[PDB]
């Protein structure tokens, strides 16, 4: 109950490249190794916990799907644990899917346009440098954490010429952009995404000039809200935990996004909704 | 005084009623009533003239702020004094200012003529236009068009004065192949129609407009389907007032004509508004036909500063 | 010819006592504007010249307003002749007044002063000069009633008329209050429509002979009494408005359902922003929900006009209040942290702080203290001072009169 | 079978009927032997259409019958001493009064809720009745279910045709 | 024009105990002409009881029944014309004779319509409440067009479990349908507004969010509904509010129209003259009265379908339509 907070920060602590929901179910499962009638109601408590800490999207989706694909199977706790190291065997891979299909979107001597900083976005264009395409990238230097200088200096050990522009000043460089690719936080029912804060200004302006703006999720991502502004958006994935407001993500609609390029294949915005019909 | 009970009959039949149907029986009477300022009051040269006229037109304006064709030829006058005393900087200058007033009159009663001349370059055979409300200038387009071509006039009836009734009937008497519509179906038949052909009750400075309620989600609709918006407007109804959020814009009549009083109890509890004018916005206009041609919503400022001076502006 | 008028500006039913007690209720302010200044408007809206205006109980303040009004400039095309004395009684003394000095010599409207419309009494007019001439003095008042529904707050189930009406010619040959009733007794000798959906709404169009009807007939009191006793014995018809408004305003009741129905505009050439009197302390702007504001009111922070709210001219707002529904009077200092939710506080109100008011009437003048939490239909006359813990209950009336009210300008009783 | 047409007790009940559609007619293809509708109550329990002979001819009764399917009526009458009071519709019956009362009283709560009667006099009875299958139970009933809607055998709504 | 589409202003041929239609359905279709019984919903649930009522009195099975109530539909179609609810319900109802196989299959039967009526229109309604429940907030402003069943059922359980909202009702000419709205919300103590079609971008500056009600939902997402629906939407975006549909999964229809010409009925036009100046208008050879009775909406200016299945953003309602069927 609490040394689950502990070794879920390992989890983080021994590869900050493994994904914040894939450390979620990575932790989840282990504490699931640990009366399985109702044991539904022990896992809540642990996603409840588990979202108390990291205050994402993908954390409380998904271990939500963490906790729907164990029980979609309805002693039962074996089978439990082996569709669940399934379920964890089949996600790290769901990088290497998305590079395969996003880096043939990538023309080359592009110029491409993304935000803070993803594992998904640096894995797509690790990609498409080793199958000897060549462009430049700029990232948005995003407030407050800073995070497109790490991209930009995680980005220039690739050999690809990174620019950190300035975080108001993606207006000014989307004309020298070609495409846009960001990595979604989380995908809401209606295709759209939740982003890091200024996503949303990044596809608007993307749209005023028909740049195709790409968006690079994976699975789990799948969250079952369905915002219609950024009021919808609840206040837990957007604060984390001189008047200053502070949002960390921000709903961008699904009229702006040309395609996620997701780990069950690419879609359309409008293919969202029935992969998460689907699963229900 | 004959002149004294005149300016207050009609600012008490401006506040209250009607009298003058038409916008531009509205500024003859106005400017009637300023050249008979002009004539029967003593003042000794322009300033206290201004004065007297720019107080007689506040009184006006603040008699019914929403019937802007009054303001305007109150600040028609203002220039006209400014460009009379202009060239003779007296006793000949209330004379001149008649003059002129009288040249402003003729430039008046042959505004709806010189609107209906430029019908048949903006209508033709077997097209379809669609209007809102009652508009006597946009009429005499359809009439003057109608006559040599063939085209068929869809009536929006705006809703509660169903005003669209009494002009589907004056086209239908032309031989337009007119047709009356509740006007909740404005973007239904938005589709097939090629033309919009509207009236205002004001031009704003900016090439905003203020016309009958209905006529924003008209634009709306035109501008959805990319359907050239049309104005028939002339000179009196463009005021150089730029739409504020300081001065009052709408008018609200008695909510009877929305939700009848024989409702009952539930008038008690429910809020109903009923205004008449709407706003609609300089880019869902595409042309403002004139009196003096058609020229575009990017230009309605410069029409302001060849009829209104700067300091006229605000009375 | 020309139509004039008489108004009978001091209605005779002991009605809103004790506020009767220290303003005339024909000059308290409905929505800022006493109900005179809208009578008259109205018959200035008809057409109407020579609008006799008769007082009698407290004419000293009715004269010197309306002195003062926008009616008796010589600009106005309504001039009104004021004629004052003591000897009326009731509105039959009124028009037995009429005669013995001819003041109408065609037919004139009867408002009876505290009426509320914006009726257009030409239709009406004409359709009785059209049969007034036809059948050579048949009848002899056209009563206008205007199209309502039986369950509406402006029918105060006081006054509630219901008619015999022959829908050919609109002649009435039923009339009755039904005040406490439950079944309607309709005689068979009327043998023809029966209509409930008519508010009385006192603009009857009477041509002269009830003047005479009324003098020979020295038992008449009253215009009800009138066409009771003459449907007995000549024929009052009627017309029916059902796009205009009109009411007058009898009791407290029938008194906020007519301001609310005013600031709602219901009687639009009539709406507080109009200013159709022309005092330059009533100007108003209509903002958004029936919200006006008049000049220089300077609204407090954070507090929330939701909908339906006058404000005069001088009306401080404390901070953090809500005020929906209510007139706030011209010139008055409302504290911090109120409610005031269908409330109507005339010329001068010191509301503290924390307030609760939430249906009643305070008059001008009247003061009330830190945390008072009073309850629907309350009455607070004029100057009065209400105490800092009175948590008095509904449908208390508070006056300097000790007799006539539930208690005195303390706290609380 | 809707409508099963009942005649009391005479070829122009029987040939209106056949001109409506009308397959049988009992009188009181046409069965052989005013409460005479309970004497022929072994019938089937559809609904009727009472008819008498006297003072009918060439109505357009169909019309009538309209206003009992259009508003589920649970009796409509045909017209063309007693004062009826109407509807400002012209088809609901709100009061039947002959003239056995002195005065012309009236239910307050028919009046709040219909507030325009309109009263015609002496209008001729068509001596056609429709009634559903629930008014024969066990003039006569028809100004007593009038007063019904304010005896529950299924408020109820009963209409007219002038 | 509006040449395809049919203009109408029935009963007078048929016999008085009529034989050619059943007594039941001849009663629906001359309630469905005059317009008693009005509503997508009503008219599915009046259709269905009359369906009902001529299985219970059918006496004979799976042809026979179809070829027999095919002329029934044909009266319907003549009286007022079908809502797409009222085709799928005869499309089910069709389905459910012919699946039948070799007395005993009328109780099935009408059960049948009962299971249909139950888990499509009413226990679809109380889902599509409760998703609805969440996308209305305290102190948010709602409008709301004509009147729905589903509308204003949303709106007053939403009040009734806790809400403090406001409701904007937006009513059209000649039906003057709100007014059922308005006062079915001021029963419920809802504060209310009323104004017509033309005053919207009055309102739309206010209003939070708009809470539409969908008579057929089209296979490309397009929303066939009343005529002021889509104009009210597309003022709607152009103010940037939400707009939320509410429609069962049961209204809707593969048949698929951009334009709102293909399928629209019109009521008769003697509606549209107000109190005149158009009383003649017949007389008038030039003059022609035009009123809709449905447009379609396109699925760009809806931003939500609520269906008791979930949520749905409108562009994937042919998803719903492919895992129904
Ligand atoms: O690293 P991930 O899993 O791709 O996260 C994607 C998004 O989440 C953030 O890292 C935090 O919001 C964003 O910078 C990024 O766009």
């Amino acid at each position: 109950d609490k040394e689950l907070i502990e070794y879920f920060k390992s989890q983080m602590k021994e590869d900050p490249d493994m994904a914040s929901a894939v450390a979620a179910i990575r932790t989840l499962l282990e504490f699931l190794k640990r009366t399985i009638q109702g044991l539904r109601a022990n896992l809540t408590s642990a996603i409840e916990t588990l979202c108390g800490v990291d205050s994402s999207v993908a954390v409380s989706s998904g271990g939500e799907l963490f906790l729907r694909f164990i029980s979609l199977a309805s002693k039962c706790k074996k089978i439990m644990i082996e569709r669940g190291e399934l379920f964890l065997r089949r996600i790290s891979l769901s990088r290497n899917k998305i590079a395969d299909l996003c880096h043939t979107f990538i023309k080359d001597g592009a110029t491409i346009l993304t935000h803070a900083y993803s594992r998904v976005v640096l894995r797509v264009l690790e990609a498409a440098v080793a199958a000897k395409k060549r462009f430049s990238v700029y990232v948005t230097e995003s407030q407050p954490d800073l995070s497109g200088k790490k991209m930009a200096k995680a980005l220039c050990h690739l050999n690809v010429p990174v620019t950190v522009v300035l975080d108001a000043a993606v207006g000014y460089i989307m004309e020298k952009a070609d495409l846009v690719i960001v990595g979604a936080e989380g995908v809401v029912e209606n295709g759209g995404i939740i982003n890091k804060i200024g996503t949303n200004q990044m596809a608007v302006c993307a749209k005023a000039q028909n740049k195709p703006f790409y968006v690079v999720a994976e699975s789990f991502k799948f969250v079952r809200l369905f915002p219609l502004n950024q009021q919808d958006v609840p206040d837990k994935f957007k604060y984390k935990a001189l008047k200053e407001e502070h949002p960390w993500v921000d709903y961008t609609a699904p009229s702006l996004i040309t395609l996620l390029f997701t780990d069950l294949g690419v879609l359309t915005p409008s293919a969202v909704s029935d992969e998460l019909i689907k699963l229900y | 005084s004959e002149l004294s009970e005149r300016i207050e009959s009609f600012v008490e039949t401006l506040k209250r009623g009607g009298g003058p149907r038409s916008s531009e029986e509205m500024a003859r009477e106005t400017l009637g009533l300023l050249r008979q300022i002009i004539t029967d009051h003593r003042w000794s040269n322009a300033g206290e003239l201004m004065e007297l006229i720019r107080r007689e037109g506040r009184r006006m304006t603040a008699a019914q702020p929403s019937e802007t064709t009054v303001g305007n030829m109150v600040r028609r006058v203002l220039k006209i004094i400014r460009e009379e005393y202009g060239r003779l900087h007296y006793a000949q200058l209330q004379s001149n200012i008649i003059e002129a007033i009288n040249e402003l009159l003729v430039e008046l009663e042959g505004t709806m003529e010189n609107i209906a001349a430029q019908a048949l370059e903006h209508i033709h055979s077997n097209e379809v236009i669609m209007t809102i409300g009652f508009s006597r200038t946009v009429e005499a387009f359809l009439k003057e068009a109608a006559r040599k071509r063939k085209f068929h006039v869809i009536v929006a009836e705006c809703a509660p004065f169903c005003q669209g009734h009494e002009m589907a009937v004056n086209l239908s008497k032309a031989g337009i192949e007119t047709t009356v519509m509740t006007d909740a179906a404005i973007f239904a038949v938005m589709s097939r129609v090629n033309k919009v052909i509207i009236g205002t009750k004001t031009i704003l400075a900016n090439g905003a407009l203020r016309a009958v309620t209905g006529t924003h989600t008209l634009a709306l609709a035109a501008k959805h389907h990319s359907t050239p918006l049309i104005v028939c407007a002339p000179m009196f109804k463009l005021s150089p007032q730029f739409p504020n959020e300081e001065d009052s814009f709408h008018k609200f009549v008695a909510p009877e004509e929305v939700l009848p009083f024989t409702e009952g109890d539930i008038l008690e509890k429910v809020s109903v508004h009923c205004p008449v004018f709407d706003y609609v916005p300089p880019e869902l206009i595409t042309l403002f036909i004139s009196n003096i041609g058609g020229n575009a919503p990017s230009y309605i400022y410069r029409l302001m500063s060849e009829l209104y001076h700067p300091d006229d502006h605000v009375l | 010819p020309p139509l004039q008028a008489v108004l009978v500006a001091d209605s005779f039913d002991r009605r809103f006592f004790p506020i009767s007690k220290d303003q005339p209720r024909v000059l308290l302010p409905l929505a800022n504007v006493a109900l005179i200044d809208y009578t008259l408007e109205f018959l200035t809206a008809t057409g109407v010249q020579e609008t006799f205006v008769f007082c009698c109980w407290k004419a000293a303040q009715i004269k010197e307003h309306l002195l003062k009004s926008k009616w008796c400039r010589p600009t106005s095309l309504n001039v009104v002749r004021i004629i004052t004395s003591e000897l009326y009684r009731s509105l039959g003394d009124v028009l037995r007044d009429v005669d013995a000095k001819a003041l109408v010599r065609s037919d004139f409207l009867l408002v009876y002063g505290d009426v509320i419309s914006n009726i257009n009494i030409t239709r009406a007019l004409e359709e009785h000069r059209l049969r007034r001439k036809l059948e050579k003095n048949v009848s002899v008042m056209t009563m206008i009633f205007k199209e309502s529904s039986p369950s509406h707050p402006t029918r105060c189930h006081e006054d509630n008329v219901v008619v015999a009406v022959d829908s050919t010619t609109n002649r009435v040959l039923h009339f009755q209050k039904t005040q406490g009733l439950r079944r309607f007794a309709f005689p068979l000798s009327l043998f023809v429509e029966v209509r409930y959906d008519l508010l009385d709404c006192h603009i009857s169009i009477c041509s002269p002979q009830v003047a005479q009807l009324f003098t020979d007939n020295f038992d008449y009191q009253t215009r009800d009494d009138f066409v009771r006793g003459l449907l007995v014995n000549n024929q009052i018809h009627m017309h029916v408005t059902a796009k205009e408004y009109g009411a007058r305003v009898s009791n407290l009741h029938m008194y906020s359902a007519v301001c609310a129905d005013v600031i709602r505009r219901w009687v639009y050439p009539l709406t507080p922003e109009a200013n159709f009197t022309d005092s330059t302390t009533q100007s108003c702007t209509h903002s958004r929900h029936n919200i006006y504001r008049g000049p220089e009111v300077s609204l407090g922070h954070g507090s929330i006009l939701e909908e339906n709210v006058l404000l005069g001219s001088g009306t401080v707002i404390g901070s953090n209040c809500f005020i929906t529904n209510s007139v706030i009077g011209p010139g008055c200092h409302i504290g911090d942290n109120v409610v005031l939710d269908q409330t109507y506080l005339w010329q001068g109100v010191r509301v503290a702080a924390g307030a609760q008011i939430h249906q009643s009437l305070l008059c001008d003048n009247a003061e009330v203290k830190e945390r008072v939490t009073l309850k629907p239909r309350s009455v607070l006359t004029s100057q009065v001072v209400v105490g800092p813990n009175i948590t008095l209950p509904e449908g208390s009336v508070i006056s300097l009169h000790p007799p006539d009210a539930e208690e005195d300008e303390d706290d609380g009783e | 079978m809707e409508f099963q047409a009942v005649v009391m007790a005479i070829w122009y009940p029987l040939n209106l009927l056949e001109r409506v559609g009308f397959e049988e007619v009992i009188v009181v293809i046409v069965c052989i032997p005013a409460d005479s509708l309970r004497y022929i109550y072994p019938k089937l329990k559809t609904d009727v259409l009472v008819l008498s002979c006297d003072l009918i001819t060439d109505v357009a009764l169909h019309e009538v019958v309209d206003l009992f399917r259009a508003y589920d009526a649970s009796l409509a009458m045909l017209m063309r001493r007693d004062f009826i009071g109407v509807d400002s519709t012209g088809k609901r019956l709100l009061f039947m009064a002959a003239d056995l009362d002195e005065e012309l009283v009236i239910k307050g709560s028919i009046l709040q809720k219909h507030p325009r009667i309109r009263f015609h006099t002496g209008l001729v009875d068509a001596h056609l009745y429709c009634l559903k299958k629930y008014i024969v139970d066990f003039s006569e009933l028809i100004p007593y279910l009038v007063r019904k809607q304010f005896a529950s055998s299924q408020s109820l709504d009963i209409y007219s045709f002038i | 024009l509006f040449s395809h589409l049919p203009q109408y202003s029935l009963t007078q041929f048929m016999s008085i105990p009529s034989s050619v239609i059943h007594p039941a359905m001849v009663r629906l279709g001359l309630q469905y002409s005059q317009g008693l019984v009005s509503g997508s919903n009503a008219r599915c649930i009046a259709l269905l009881r009359a369906l009902q009522q001529v299985i219970q009195d059918y006496t004979t099975l799976s042809r026979d029944l179809v070829n027999k109530l095919k002329p029934y539909m044909s009266f319907l179609t003549q009286c007022r014309p079908l809502s797409a609810s009222m085709h799928n319900a005869i499309k089910f109802l069709n389905k459910e004779i012919t699946s039948v196989g070799s007395e005993e299959a009328k109780s099935e039967l009408r059960a049948a319509i009962d299971r249909y009526v139950q888990e499509k229109i009413v226990l679809a309604a109380q889902a599509i409440s409760r998703f609805a429940y969440q996308k209305i907030s305290n102190g948010d402003v709602i409008l709301v067009y004509g009147c729905s069943s589903l509308v204003s059922r949303i709106l007053q359980e939403a009040w009734t479990e806790g809400r403090r909202f406001r409701v904007v009702v937006v009513d059209s000419r000649p039906w003057l349908e709100g007014r059922h709205t308005l006062r079915s919300l001021v029963h419920a103590g809802v504060p209310a507004s009323y104004l017509l079609i033309p005053a919207a971008s009055y309102v739309l500056p206010e209003v939070s969010k708009v809470l539409l009600g969908a008579h057929a939902l089209l296979a490309n997402g397009s929303v066939m509904s009343r005529v002021g629906t889509a104009q009210l939407a597309l003022v709607a975006r152009a103010h940037n509010v939400p707009v939320l549909v509410c429609c069962e999964t049961y209204k809707f229809c593969e048949r698929v129209q951009t334009d709102a010409f293909v399928s629209n009925e019109l009521d008769d036009p003697d509606d549209l003259q107000c109190k005149v100046a158009l009383a003649n208008w017949q007389n008038h050879a030039s003059l022609r009265l035009l009123n809709l009775v449905y447009d379609v909406t396109p699925p760009e200016l809806v931003d939500l379908v609520i269906t008791e299945l979930g949520m749905i953003p409108c562009s994937s309602v042919p998803v719903v339509l492919r895992v129904k069927s």
